[PDB]
This record gives structure tokens, C-alpha cells and sequence, in this order.
């Protein structure tokens, strides 16, 4: 349309001229520019390079200024120019993000239009104290059986999944994402969880069929996705994690709650191992930096809960690590492990032998957990937790075998809470005992089927209590047992 | 006194020129125009009547030519009483929000070590209630312990096991030194303080002071905050005679900020990729905790161990500071054992017989030489299968796998994991159940029996529980 | 007692062998692993001692 | 020049780990980077433009041929250190020597299981 154009774009724009302050690129190379000038330049503040590009000061030198490139520097030579922007290295956030790709430094690439965002954030905040926090307490609903009863997560927490690649990371993160569907469009504004998905070193055409599933069911009107893809410079994959952190803390900090993933941290590692032996600093174990520890813990540390005096949201963090050949002990899984507050161990011998999600339940584990579930899934999910190392300890067994196939299921298909204490109920107290194993996952499919057409009134009721009383406890028992009589 | 201006800023490196009235090295520098107090410890004379620091804090938003201004001393934080039930960082201030710490006097977080003929050598053991601990290498009164462990093998369930035994019967003003941990975890022991006692918010009576630089901080926080709660405890020790516990957590933190930090000051890396002084740096810290002839400290450090090395050049160096080790192992917590201490890789100085008795080391020794066999057994037991061993072969791997399972013990702080209530055994009952699982008294019980249970009266229980409803 | 002799001989043999290539994958994990922490430790050795002239 | 002048010519080199040597130790003093266990860069190069020379001309350049035998000395039997790995992967082919072989009275010590031949069997004769 052709006053589209002189919409305002030419009237209202910007067409100012400023007394602004320069420096000149010495010399370019290995994505860093050594920059003259700059005399008044702050140290990790913004410039902007001649050919529209942007990086941050990182070495204020006496002589120059080193600038960390967010770009490829095959479009800066020495001589450009390079502007101040007087503003630390910040990001866009608010609520105008949610539904919008964009890459690490907020801008969009989803062709659809700008981001009308009216505030922003650093990216390289400091985490609250200890007298803002507050113990995890509300439980973040994931809809996989397997994770929300024996490995649960509250709001608040860093939850890692940790897993060799092609073992099902990303599924189980898209899973906690499209389960917040139910809470998102429900009255109760304290259950909303607004997520993100940070994508780092991926495949781009892997981060938009992500994108598509998640447009598909109707989950990207509540997700922010921050995409720093394979082709991406390297520091733009280092910058991506703190760019989706903060729009994070955007929600942390105005008492509502998000969910971050990053997806996944090894990639920013070694983004940044790229950038430290470019910068020629001594590399330690597995030639990474003395940092890295300090790199993802200063990131996962911003992940908190906060009281209800500094408003009572939350950040929970799912950083994604890939292990080699099933090392859990390598350098970046063990510094992981010890920024979060637990794992969900991925398999490969449980992803070929058909058990998928391949969640290794005695190697997972959530440092919070129980402080974080439902009265219901607690009361049912304890036994199947005694039960489930029982059968463990002796590979009753034939319990230990329904029960496994029990925690078998499909992908894009998180169940709600109430209909998976109902699954974990017909598996836990007996009825499928008897039932030969092969034909449980289709009981269960049809089982909840029945469920869910027929006696919603329990599930309702399971919803509101939160726990499964003595008299639903009877009532589910006879809904089971006649069930299991007519399959 | 003296003010220059900052030349430089890589980092937590912050280069500053004086003009006139160079500061000597150690000294505290306020950086002039900031909203929050950042202060620069100087660390090197670069010449030019340049200095190198190291800042306490973020150093974005400073620019070249900023101003600074010296102290003309070094970080002094406040040291007293009234630290007691409240947190501070790595620089005195309160960080707990309950106004100013109003101490009489200030210390300097450096210190010279307590000389040789300060050293005291009594050695009384010390009861934790844990049967591991208190069998195979019993800590003791005053004396250095240390928990080694990777990541997530149970180092801070342990030392917060101990914190609460011990730090709940003790009557000495214990602290706690928070070194690059998670932040979480700081607040949760400071509400479980608040809620048992041991913090008083109002009618000031309490008997724990907290000092926190956790993960989040910039390098130069993680390289001093284990100085800072290690000044309150010296403090708590010297001026006062009182007899402290000082729990340092994780101290493998203040190594590795060393590490970042070294690069940034222009030093040849040693190996492996950490700082040259690693040694000496550990030394000087190191040296201080220490137990005199004016008062007593008893130290208990958890130190991490960087991907599972136990040869790393931080661990192993922090290996001669220590009386106790208790070394905890992946491939035992893999087998669901808790606490994962490695009962053939845990020491102590006063497992001696002249310290611990005769019954005490002669029952350790032959719980560490059934173990140590059975270790030896494990690779053809795998590769043929146990049918093969001899009889009495048989009989050594029952009794080593069932002194396996009795090592292990449910923690007060794991119900949630456990399931089981915490129990403490007392010393007596170890030795004796350990004695009668040596002689071959319970060669009838399942192994099952023995797993995460009290004092061997609880596996009998266990055993016979097993036996009816099984 | 000939027969049911050579039968548990043979799958005996059958899980020693089974159990031996097991350690033999586990073992050959852990000996790759070794070998490039080797190689990175010795270009460190070469390059930290190339930058100190 | 014997096969770019319709000749055959067959060329030992005796051996290849020491020329590699005598590299590493020149650019290590010319002060060009090192790399695994300090060779430079290009030794790879270094040895694939020699192997490469070796070729078999078509009747319309003369019909010429160099045939090439360079010999490596390995440490333990190890082929994968650098420059084993970098020859191996030149070449057409190898024929391994084992000394354990060497010593049960196998002579040549020639490990059939691992020597290979690529353009071995269309070179060999109709009856062999
Ligand atoms: N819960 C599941 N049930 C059945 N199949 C699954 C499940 N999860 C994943 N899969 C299948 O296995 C594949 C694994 O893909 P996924 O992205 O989830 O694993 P990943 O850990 O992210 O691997 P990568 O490193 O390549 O990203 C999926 O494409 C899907 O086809
Ligand atoms: N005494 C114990 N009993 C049962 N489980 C334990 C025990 N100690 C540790 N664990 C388990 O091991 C996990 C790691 O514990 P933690 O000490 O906090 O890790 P870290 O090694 O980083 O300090 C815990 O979440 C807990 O589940
Ligand atoms: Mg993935
Ligand atoms: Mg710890």
C-alpha cells in the first residue's frame, strides 16, 4: 500500500543529527575489533559499527578499546567508524515479546514487524540476594508422567536435562511448554507460565519447525523464542542465553512467572571457548577457559523464586547439556551439575529399547522436588517411587515391569495432572497386576479415555482439592475396577 | 588520602594510575561515581606509578579516567559479637537487610598465619553420629576435616548433616563461609537458623554468623569472601578464647576464581590452566584456619572436585591442609549408598590405636581390609560371575557387600529423599554392629537388611520384617 | 551328569563372553576419552611454552 | 623425469617420519605455529603434495608411471599418531610389520588382516 510508506516512516524519522563520540577500528580479526578512540566508552557498553553492525566494549586498554563483534566481521575493515550508544548491553523486554522470534539482541526475525516494546533490560544483571529469594514452593507443571511424579519441579528451580544427542531434550522442553496451554487460558492468573525457549548452535530450519509445532497448538501466543542458530556468530550464540534470561526476569520480577530453556548450554560453552582462545587466553581442561564455571552460573543463578515481598514470581531454568557417549562426568556436565538443583538423565539404551521419554529414574534426581507437588500426585507417586526402586533393586518385579510401561508416552501429549494420578492410581494399587504387559499403554490409552468422557466430575474434583480424598480414593477405585471388568 | 584514575578494565582486572601516593599492595580502593560501593584490592605495581586490582564487584559501567580513591588499609570488615545472626559479603556490609553491623572494631581480612609456637596438638575425637564418619575416619576436636566430592554427590546433605549434629550440641559460636555456592541454598540455611533458634532475629542470642559470596558474584567476591568468614572465625577464636566451628562451603571456589582472575594478570599459566601460586594462595588461606593455644577452631570445608579428578592440582593440593578427609565417589552414589563416602579413600590422623583404642581401629582396620578384598574380587566376580570363587572367597564378598550396605545410613536432612528417618547412631553402637557383621554373627540376614538402617538392632528388624511379610 | 555339564559349561562360557565384551565397550570409552585428554594436554604443554617468548 | 619420459620408475622413501622430523624441527625454528606435537600446519601438506606426484600417465602424455613405497616408523604400533594417521590416509594402501609376527617366525612380518590394496587385484597377473 502506497501511504504505507509516508505512513510516518519519512515524517517521524529519526532523521536527527547528534554530536556523537567515534573511534576508529584498528584492526579486525578472530571477531574482535581493536577500536581507537572511545575515550568516554563504559566498560561492556554497546557500540555500533559503521556497516549497522553492534558489539560490546570488553577490553577498555589505555591505547584502544577491544569490541566483541555481534556479527560476522566480514563487514567491518579497519577505518570504520564506531558509535556510542551510552547504554550497557541491554535487550528488549515486556509483554509485546511473547509470540515473536527474535534473535539474541531482540530483533525480529519473524517478519512481523518490529517489537513494540517500551521497556528494556541488561543482559548481564546481577541474580537477587538471599533475602529476596523464597523456597520453591508451586509446582511447574511439565504433563510427562515420568517427571511430574518422580521428578518434580516447582517454580523457581533449575532442573537440567542432561542426555546424549537424539534422546529426546528438546521433546520433553516443547512438552513443558505446550502443557502451560491449560493453565494460560484458565482464570487463575498466579498459574500462568510464560515461556521461553532459547536455541542456541541449533539447525534453523530445526528452530522453525519448533516454532511451528508450537504455533500448531496454539502455544506461541505465551513463548518468546530467542534463536542464536548454527550460522550465528559466536558471540551472538554467548549473548543469546542472557538475552532470553532477561526477558525472563522481565516476568520474575513483576510478580509473574516464566519458564526459560536453553537449549542447549554446551553449545554456549563452546561459543565461548571459540571467543577465549581467540582472545588468546589460557585454555584449562578440554581447552575451555578458567570462566566457564562462572559463565553458566552467573546465567542459572537468575533463575529464582522471590517473596511475596519482592512480588512473588519465579524464573525456572531448563538448561539442555549433551554428553558424549553417555560421560556424565565431563568437564561442563559436572559444572552444570552443580549450578542446579538437579538432572533428568536421558538414556540411549532406554531411547533404542523403545522407553521413551528415556528418563533413567534412579539417575534423575530434583534437590527440591517434593516441596513442589500436588497433595494427589504426592500420595500416589511416593508408593510408585518405593515400588519403582524395588523393581530396580531386583533386576516384586512383574510391578516393577507394569509400572515402566506405565511412564511410556507419546510426544506432544502432556496430560493434565488429575489424569495422570489417575493412570499412576489404576498402576499403583494393583489393576493391572494380572494385565500382561503389552496391552497396558493401550488399557491406559483407553482407560483415561473413559476418564476423561464419562466421570469428569472426579477430575474436577481432583483439580479443585488438589488431593485425592478418602471418598474420590473409593471412587476412583470403582471406576477402575469397572473398567478393568469391561476390558 | 591518595585518588588515580583508572587506565584499564579487562574484567574483574582494573588498572589504576596514582598520580602521587602509590598504595601498597593489599590495600582497598573506592571507585568515585558508582551507585554501590565497588572497591578494588590492589594486587600488583605495574610501575608508571600504575597499580593492578582486582574488583569486589561488577565492573561495567566504568569508564577510563574514573576516579578512585585509596583507603590506606585493607579490606577491614566489622568483627565482634554482633555479626552473630547476620549475613554479610565479602566486603562487611550487611546483606540481610537489618541495618548497619555496629561493631566496636574492624579487622583486616589478611592476616599473618599463627605462628609454630602457637600450635596446639591435642587430639579428641569428635562424634558426628554418622557411622562412616565416626568408624573409618573419626574427626576430631580443633582439627581441619574437609569433604571432597564431585558434583552432586551429596557434599552439602553431609555438611549440613554435620551443621546440624554438631553445630546444634556445640555452645561456640559456629560460622558459616558461603564460597561460590548456590544462592538458594544460602537462604534456605538461613531460614532453617531463623526457625531452629540459632538465629535470633530480636533479643540478640545467637550463635551463627553467616558470610555469603555465592556463584553469582565477579571473581574477586569468590576469591576473598572465604578470607572474610575466616577473619570472623580468627576473631571469634583469639579475642575471645571461644572454641568455634567454621564451615566453609565450597572452598575448590576460591582456587578457581584465583584461576579466572590469573590470566587477567598477565601470568605464564601453570598446569593443568590454574594460576602459578595456586599453592602458596592456598597456603596463606589455608594457614589461618587453624587451631592455637588461645582457642580452638574446628573447620569443615566441602571441596569440589573439577569432573571427578581427585588429581586435580586443587584438590590434591588442599589434601595436605587437612586432619580428615572424607572423600565421597560417584560410582558408590550410583549404587545408592548415602553418604557416598569412599570408605577405602577417607583418613584421619587420630585413627591411631593409641587415640581411638584397640576395639575402635582394630574393627576399622578389618571393615577397610574386607573392602579393600572384595575390590580386588570385583573384576573377576563381573567377568566369570561369583560361582566360580572359592568358598571362603563366597563368605568374604557376603560380609564385605552386607558392611557395604551397614555403612550407608538415612540422613534427618534426606527424608525427602530417603524416605526414612534420620538416625544418629553414637559411636559404641557402630563399632559393636560393625564388630558383629566382622565376626560373621549375622551370615543368615539378606543383605537388603542392612541398607540405610540406624544401629544393627534396626537390621535385625529390618531382617525380620523382611522374613514374615516376605 | 556328563550331559548338564557341558550345557552349563557353554552358557557359562556365553555369559563370560558376553560380560568380557561389555567391559571391553566400557574400558574402550574410557580409553578414547583418555587419549584426547592426552592430546589436549600436550598442545597446551606446546602452546603455553610457544607464548612465553 | 622417468615418467614424464614414457619410463617406470619405482621411489622408497626411507622413511617419511623422519623427513617429517627434520620439518617440524626447521619451522619450529622459524618460529611458525605449532600444532599436535608441534608440528606445523601444513606437514600434512608436506607430505600429500610428495605422494601426490606419483601417477600414472595416459598413452597420450607417454604412458609413464612413479610408483611410490614410502616407509613409516611407528612407536608401539600406534597408526593413529599424527603423522602415521596423515600417510595412511595419502596413500593407497598399506603393509603392516608386526614385530610379534616378526618373532613367531613369520618372514616378511606382513599382517595380512590389516594390509590393504586398493588398486591392488586389477594390478595383479591373470594367473596370480
Ligand atoms: N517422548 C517421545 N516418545 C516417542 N518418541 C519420541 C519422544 N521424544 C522424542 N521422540 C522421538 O525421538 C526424536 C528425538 O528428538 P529430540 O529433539 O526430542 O531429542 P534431542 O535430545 O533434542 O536430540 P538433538 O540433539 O538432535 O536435538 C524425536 O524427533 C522424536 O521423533
Ligand atoms: N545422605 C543422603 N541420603 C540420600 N540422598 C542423598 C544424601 N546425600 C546426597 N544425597 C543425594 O545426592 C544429591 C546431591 O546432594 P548435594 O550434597 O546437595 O550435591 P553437591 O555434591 O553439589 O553438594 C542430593 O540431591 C540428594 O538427592
Ligand atoms: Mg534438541
Ligand atoms: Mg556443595
Amino acid at each position: 500500500e502506497m501511504s504505507s510508506i509516508l505512513e510516518e516512516r519519512i515524517l517521524g524519522a529519526d532523521t536527527s543529527v547528534d554530536l556523537e563520540e567515534t573511534g576508529r577500528v584498528l584492526s579486525i580479526g578472530d571477531g574482535i575489533a581493536r577500536v581507537h578512540g572511545l575515550r568516554n566508552v563504559q566498560a561492556e557498553e554497546m557500540v555500533e559499527f559503521s556497516s549497522g553492525l553492534k558489539g560490546m566494549s570488553l577490553n577498555l586498554e589505555p591505547d584502544n578499546v577491544g569490541v566483541v563483534v555481534f556479527g560476522n566481521d566480514k563487514l567491518i575493515k579497519e577505518g570504520d567508524i564506531v558509535k556510542r550508544t551510552g547504554a550497557i548491553v541491554d535487550v528488549p523486554v515486556g509483554e509485546e515479546l511473547l509470540g515473536r522470534v527474535v534473535d539474541a539482541l531482540g530483533n525480529a526475525i519473524d517478519g512481523k514487524g518490529p517489537i513494540g516494546s517500551k521497556t528494556r533490560r541488561r543482559v548481564g544483571l546481577k541474580a537477587p540476594g538471599i533475602i529476596p529469594r523464597i523456597s520453591v514452593r508451586e509446582p511447574m507443571q511439565t504433563g510427562i508422567k515420568a517427571v511430574d511424579s518422580l521428578v518434580p519441579i516447582g517454580r523457581g528451580q533449575r532442573e537440567l536435562i542432561i542426555g546424549d544427542r537424539q534422546t529426546g531434550k528438546t521433546s520433553i522442553a516443547i512438552d513443558t511448554i505446550i502443557n502451560q496451554k491449560r493453565f494460560n487460558d484458565g482464570s487463575d492468573e498466579k498459574k500462568k507460565l510464560y515461556c521461553i525457549y532459547v536455541a542456541i548452535g541449533q539447525k534453523r530450519s530445526t528452530v522453525a519447525q519448533l516454532v511451528k509445532r508450537l504455533t500448531d497448538a496454539d502455544a506461541m501466543k505465551y513463548t518468546i523464542v530467542v534463536s542464536a542458530t548454527a550460522s550465528d556468530a559466536a558471540p551472538l550464540q554467548y549473548l543469546a542465553p542472557y538475552s532470553g534470561c532477561s526477558m525472563g526476569e522481565y516476568f520474575r520480577d513483576n510478580g509473574k512467572h516464566a519458564l526459560i530453556i536453553y537449549d542447549d548450554l554446551s553449545k554456549q560453552a563452546v561459543a565461548y571457548r571459540q571467543m577465549s582462545l581467540l582472545l588468546r587466553r589460557p585454555p584449562g581442561r578440554e581447552a575451555y577457559p578458567g570462566d566457564v564455571f562462572y559463565l553458566h552460573s552467573r546465567l542459572l543463578e537468575r533463575a529464582a523464586k522471590m517473596n511475596d515481598a519482592f512480588g512473588g514470581g519465579s524464573l525456572t531454568a531448563l538448561p539442555v547439556i549433551e554428553t558424549q557417549a553417555g560421560d556424565v562426568s565431563a568437564y561442563i556436565p559436572t559444572n552444570v551439575i552443580s549450578i542446579t538443583d538437579g538432572q533428568i538423565f536421558l538414556e540411549t539404551e532406554l531411547f533404542y529399547k523403545g522407553i521413551r521419554p528415556a528418563i533413567n529414574v534412579g539417575l534423575s534426581v530434583s534437590r527440591v522436588g517434593s516441596a513442589a507437588q500436588t497433595r494427589a500426585m504426592k500420595q500416589v507417586a511416593g508408593t510408585m517411587k518405593l515400588e519403582l526402586a524395588q523393581y530396580r533393586e531386583v533386576a516384586l518385579l512383574s510391578r516393577g515391569v507394569r509400572l515402566t510401561e506405565l511412564l511410556k508416552q507419546g510426544q506432544y501429549s502432556p496430560m493434565a495432572i488429575e489424569e495422570q494420578v489417575a493412570v499412576i492410581y489404576a498402576g499403583v494399587r494393583g489393576y493391572l497386576d494380572k494385565l500382561e504387559p503389552s496391552k497396558i499403554t493401550k488399557f491406559e490409552n483407553a482407560f483415561l479415555s473413559h476418564v476423561v468422557s464419562q466421570h469428569q466430575a472426579l477430575l474436577g474434583t481432583i483439580r479443585a482439592d488438589g488431593k485425592i480424598s478418602e471418598q474420590s480414593d473409593a471412587k476412583l477405585k470403582e471406576i477402575v475396577t469397572n473398567f478393568l471388568a469391561g476390558f | 588520602a591518595a585518588t588515580g584514575r583508572i587506565v584499564a578494565v579487562i574484567g574483574a582486572v582494573v588498572d589504576v594510575q596514582f598520580d602521587e601516593g602509590l598504595p601498597p599492595i593489599l590495600n582497598a580502593l573506592e571507585v568515585q561515581g558508582r551507585e554501590t560501593r565497588l572497591v578494588l584490592e590492589v594486587a600488583q605495581h605495574l610501575g608508571e606509578s600504575t597499580v593492578r586490582t582486582i574488583a569486589m564487584d561488577g565492573t561495567e559501567g566504568l569508564v577510563r579516567g574514573q576516579k578512585v580513591l585509596d583507603s590506606g588499609a585493607p579490606i577491614k570488615i566489622p568483627v565482634g559479637p554482633e555479626t552473630l545472626g547476620r549475613i554479610m559479603n565479602v566486603i562487611g556490609e550487611p546483606i540481610d537487610e537489618r541495618g548497619p553491623i555496629k561493631t566496636k572494631q574492624f579487622a583486616p581480612i589478611h592476616a599473618e598465619a599463627p605462628e609454630f609456637m602457637e600450635m596446639s596438638v591435642e587430639q579428641e575425637i569428635l562424634v558426628t553420629g554418622i557411622k562412616v564418619v565416626d568408624l573409618l575416619a573419626p574427626y576430631a576436636k580443633g582439627g581441619k576435616i574437609g569433604l571432597f566430592g564431585g558434583a552432586g554427590v551429596g557434599k552439602t546433605v553431609l555438611i549440613m548433616e554435620l551443621i546440624n549434629n554438631v553445630a546444634k550440641a556445640h555452645g561456640g559460636y559456629s560460622v558459616f563461609a558461603g564460597v561460590g555456592e548456590r544462592t538458594r541454598e544460602g537462604n534456605d540455611l538461613y531460614h532453617e537458623m531463623i526457625e531452629s533458634g540459632v538465629i535470633n532475629l530480636k533479643d540478640a542470642t545467637s550463635k551463627v554468623a553467616l558470610v555469603y559470596g555465592q556463584m553469582n558474584e565477579p571473581p574477586g567476591a569468590r576469591a576473598r569472601v572465604a578470607l572474610t568468614g575466616l577473619t570472623v572465625a580468627e576473631y571469634f577464636r583469639d579475642q575471645e578464647g571461644q572454641d568455634v566451628l567454621l564451615f566453609i562451603d565450597n572452598i575448590f571456589r576460591f582456587t578457581q576464581a584465583g584461576s579466572e582472575v590469573s590470566a587477567l594478570l598477565g601470568r605464564i599459566p601453570s598446569a593443568v590452566g590454574y594460576q602459578p601460586t595456586l599453592a602458596t594462595d592456598m597456603g596463606t588461606m589455608q594457614e589461618r584456619i587453624t587451631t592455637t593455644k588461645k582457642g580452638s577452631i574446628t573447620s569443615v570445608q566441602a571441596i569440589y572436585v573439577p569432573a571427578d579428578d581427585l588429581t586435580d592440582p586443587a584438590p590434591a593440593t588442599t589434601f595436605a591442609h587437612l586432619d580428615a578427609t572424607t572423600v565421597l565417589s560417584r560410582a558408590i552414589a550410583e549404587l545408592g549408598i548415602y553418604p557416598a563416602v569412599d570408605p577405602l579413600d577417607s583418613t584421619s590422623r587420630i585413627m591411631d590405636p593409641n587415640i581411638v583404642g584397640s576395639e575402635h581401629y582394630d574393627v576399622a582396620r578389618g571393615v577397610q581390609k574386607i573392602l579393600q578384598d572384595y575390590k580386588s574380587l570385583q573384576d573377576i566376580i563381573a567377568i566369570l560371575g561369583m560361582d566360580e570363587l572359592s568358598e571362603e572367597d563366597k563368605l568374604t564378598v557376603s560380609r564385605a557387600r552386607k558392611i557395604q550396605r551397614f555403612l550407608s545410613q538415612p540422613f534427618q536432612v534426606a527424608e525427602v529423599f530417603t524416605g526414612h528417618m534420620g538416625k544418629l547412631v553414637p559411636l559404641k553402637e557402630t563399632i559393636k554392629g560393625f564388630q558383629q557383621i566382622l565376626a560373621g554373627e549375622y551370615d543368615h540376614l539378606p543383605e537388603q537388611a542392612f541398607y540405610m538402617v540406624g544401629p544393627i538392632e534396626e537390621a535385625v528388624a529390618k531382617a525380620d520384617k523382611l522374613a514374615e511379610e516376605h | 551328569s556328563t550331559t548338564s555339564e557341558q550345557s552349563a559349561r557353554m552358557t557359562a562360557m556365553d555369559n563370560a563372553s558376553k560380560n568380557a565384551s561389555e567391559m571391553i565397550d566400557k574400558l574402550t570409552l574410557t580409553f578414547n576419552r583418555t587419549r584426547q585428554a592426552v592430546i589436549t594436554k600436550e598442545l597446551i604443554e606446546i602452546i603455553s611454552g610457544a607464548a612465553a617468548l
